[PDB]
DNA sequence: TTTTTTTTTT
C-alpha cells in the first residue's frame, strides 16, 4: 500500500488500483504525487521516454534499468542487489536518479552521505542519523 | 551567494566536495543537536586567492564547472606611471563605500539591471555568455 | 527538568 496525493494506491494485484472512497487502511505516509494510469500519448509520457531512450541506447539495459528502479515503489523485502553507474560527466546521471527521488517524495525516498559506504565504521556506540534515514524508505 | 577565502599555500582542492556543492541537486547534512535533513543546492560560488589551488583530477565532470581570472591590476601607494595595470588605492573604497546604505543600494540597482540584461539577451543562460579572456585563462 | 549531544577521544 503506497499513498499518493489523490488518496492511496494499491500494487497488491495487477493492475494498480487507486482508492478514493472511504478505508481502514492504517496508512500516515504519503508522496504528493497524483497517481494515474500510464498512458504513451500523454505528452510528458512522450518526453519522458524519449529522453530515457535517449540516456540509454542499448535497449536490454534500458529494460533492466527500468526494471531495476521500479523495485523503489515496493517498501517490502528485496533481491540483495546494488546499481553501481560510471560517466564521463554531463551524461544524463543525476537527471534520472534525483528524479526517482522527487516523484517517491521524502518520506519514501532519501539522498544518501558518501562516507556512509566509503568510511569506516564508527567506534562501539554513537548515534548516526546518516544510516537511520534508510528507515521505511524503499 | 557564498564565498571564500583566507586560501593557505598551495592548497589541494577536495574535488568531491566540489561535485557536492555546485550541482542542480539535493545535498545531505546536519546540525548541531539536529537530524539528517537535505535540501536544494542553490548558491553562487567565488573563491578569492594568492596562490593557484591544486586540482588533482581531469575528469569532465569536473573542470565543466570550473572558471579562472587572474587579476591584472594593482592598487597601492605611489603607482609607477610606465605600468598602465598599476593604480592609485583609495582606503575609503572598503573604510566607508562598503558600509554607506547608498551605494550598497546602487550595487544592488546595478545587479537587478544585469540580471534582467541577461534574462532578455541569452534567456537567462549563463553558459551562452561569450568571453574568450574567461575560457582561455580557464 | 534533564538528559543526551557535543565534545573528545580514537
Ligand atoms: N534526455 C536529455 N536530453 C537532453 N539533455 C539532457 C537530457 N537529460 C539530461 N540532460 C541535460 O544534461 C545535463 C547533464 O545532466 P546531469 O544529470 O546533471 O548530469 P550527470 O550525468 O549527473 N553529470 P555529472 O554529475 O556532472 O557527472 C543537464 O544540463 C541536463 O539538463
Amino acid at each position: 500500500l503506497l499513498g499518493v496525493g489523490n488518496g492511496v494506491l494499491s500494487i497488491e494485484t495487477i493492475p494498480a488500483k487507486l482508492i478514493n472512497h472511504f478505508h481502514e487502511h492504517p496508512i500516515h505516509q504519503y508522496t504528493h504525487i497524483c497517481y494515474e494510469p500510464f498512458n504513451p500519448e500523454n505528452p510528458w509520457t512522450k518526453l519522458l521516454l524519449n529522453a530515457l531512450q535517449d540516456i540509454i541506447p542499448e535497449l536490454d539495459a534500458r529494460l533492466w534499468i527500468m526494471f531495476y528502479l521500479s523495485t523503489a515503489i515496493f517498501r517490502g523485502l528485496k533481491e540483495a542487489l546494488m546499481l553501481l553507474w560510471l560517466g564521463g560527466g554531463c551524461n544524463g546521471k543525476t537527471f534520472l536518479m534525483r528524479l526517482v527521488a522527487m516523484v517517491l517524495g521524502d518520506h519514501y525516498a532519501s539522498k544518501l552521505n558518501i562516507s556512509l559506504l566509503t568510511s569506516y565504521r564508527e567506534t562501539a556506540e554513537k548515534p548516526n542519523s546518516a544510516f537511520m534515514r534508510l528507515k521505511g524508505r524503499g | 551567494y557564498g564565498y571564500f577565502e583566507e586560501t593557505n599555500k598551495s592548497e589541494i582542492l577536495n574535488t568531491s566536495r566540489l561535485k557536492e556543492m555546485v550541482n542542480p541537486g539535493d545535498v545531505t547534512a546536519r546540525e548541531l543537536n539536529q537530524k539528517q535533513e537535505s535540501f536544494q543546492m542553490t548558491a553562487t560560488m567565488v573563491a578569492a586567492s594568492n596562490y593557484n589551488f591544486i586540482i588533482d583530477t581531469t575528469d569532465h565532470g569536473t573542470w565543466r564547472r570550473l572558471r579562472h581570472y587572474r587579476s591584472k591590476v594593482k592598487f597601492c601607494h605611489n603607482p609607477d606611471p610606465n605600468n598602465s595595470y598599476e593604480k592609485k588605492e583609495d582606503p575609503r573604497f572598503i573604510h566607508e563605500y562598503i558600509m554607506d546604505p547608498n551605494c550598497q543600494n546602487a550595487f544592488f540597482s546595478i545587479l537587478v539591471y544585469f540580471w534582467e540584461k541577461l534574462q532578455k539577451e541569452y534567456n537567462g543562460q549563463i553558459k551562452k555568455v561569450f568571453c574568450p579572456t574567461i575560457e582561455s585563462e580557464t
